């Protein structure tokens, strides 16, 4: 039986524009194991990408984290594509400085 | 240092 | 300082080969430190902490020894499992378990673990006294009749009271290398208005560890819980945490709105 993943997109450091920065996305609460990640900016594929774990917790619902180095801007757009099989459709968070 | 699991399911 | 060691496994069919995923991954106090996956090119134990490079030879290989066991005995567990539930072959099943221990201040023994769990749910799991088994469903009763028959416990409890703590505490004097320390919050409040009524206020919290944090918005004192948009701590990809908590507000009030923050490794709550 399938537990539906919850996102998160943000950066190790409060961002600033021109400013070296590592791109967070944290995956959590799913289940089966395998899960899909991609980390994306200006709709095309950021080509390499960090996985961590494939760890679980205490309710036994595994968690995820993808980084990648990026340089913040207000030019771009910068997102992850998540793909589980609890959801039919790829869900597709897209970063927001302010949170 | 890993545990070792005995008697099966 | 209290702490814990912990390894997470997992084993994991998926169908069209007969042979599953297995991973180990061990962590000392919140922090990885080891790790193991079946489906490498060369599966071997590997160190994952600075201070873990220390080892040498031996050690990395009487864990993975021990790796190559637990795959086989997963194996063979999934298996039984599947017959237990009238699971026809043909499907991803998913075994975990999770075993380690915690110990106190004062360097002892706590609390140890020892529990597993069958496509996400909760199957056996082993008694605070590390003598006797709580099974959850019937099909963990045969699990536990069996396991009570062949004395399992005792090898439980031992690795538990013996190889797991005399094993920890050395890991703990090698282990400042980050285990030892705490990194404090730093917290600072955000803005971003807009709208007649809004302003939308921000407490951050961050680079601290442990994760646990408990961030309050109030005003005076009477804790302001109302649309507290409260996130999930999260890592920051360093061994620190982050969060944030918003709360909504009457544009001009921002004086007597104050989220406190707490913490561990703080001197006293920061007031903000």
């Amino acid at each position: 039986i399938q537990k539906t993943p919850q996102i998160q997109v943000y950066s190790r450091h409060p961002p600033e524009n021109g400013k070296p920065n590592i791109l967070n996305c944290y995956v959590t609460q799913f289940h089966p194991p395998h899960i899909e990640i991609q980390m994306l900016k200006n709709g095309k594929k950021i080509p390499k990408v960090e996985m961590s774990d494939m760890s679980f917790s205490k309710d036994w619902s595994f968690y995820i984290l993808a980084h990648t180095e990026f340089t913040p801007t207000e030019t771009d757009t910068y997102a992850c594509r998540v793909k589980h099989d609890s959801m039919a459709e790829p869900k597709t968070v897209y970063w927001d400085r302010d949170m | 240092a890993s545990n070792e699991n005995m008697e099966t399911m | 300082g209290p702490h814990s060691m912990r390894y997470f496994e997992t084993a994991v069919s998926r169908p069209g080969l007969e042979e599953p995923r297995y991973i180990s991954v061990g962590y000392v106090d919140n922090k990885e430190f080891v790790r193991f996956d079946s489906d490498a090119e060369n599966p071997r134990y590997e160190p994952r902490a600075p201070w873990m490079e220390q080892e040498g030879p031996e050690y990395w290989e009487r864990e993975t020894q021990k790796a190559k066991g637990q795959e086989q005995w997963f194996r063979v567990s999934l298996r039984n499992l599947l017959g237990y539930y009238n699971q026809s072959a043909g499907g991803s099943h998913t075994l975990q378990q999770m075993s380690g221990c915690d110990l106190g201040s004062d360097w002892r023994l706590l609390r140890g673990y020892l529990q597993f769990a069958y496509e996400g749910r909760d199957y056996i799991a082993l008694n605070e006294d590390l003598k006797t088994w709580t099974a959850a469903d019937m099909a963990a009763q045969i699990t536990r009749r069996k396991w009570e028959q062949s004395g399992a416990a005792e090898h439980y409890k031992a690795y538990l009271e013996g190889e797991c703590v005399e094993w920890l505490h050395r890991y703990l004097k090698n282990g400042n290398a980050t285990l030892l320390r705490t990194d404090s919050p730093k917290a600072h409040v955000t803005h971003h208005p807009r709208s007649k009524g809004e302003v939308t206020l921000r407490c951050w919290a961050l680079g601290f560890y442990p994760a646990d944090i408990t961030l309050t918005w109030q005003l005076n004192g009477e804790e302001l819980t109302q649309d507290m948009e409260l996130v999930e701590t999260r890592p920051a990809g360093d061994g620190t945490f982050q969060k944030w908590a918003s709360v909504v507000v009457p544009l001009g009030k921002e004086q007597n709105y104050t989220c406190r923050v707490y913490h561990e490794g703080l001197p006293e709550p920061l007031t903000l």
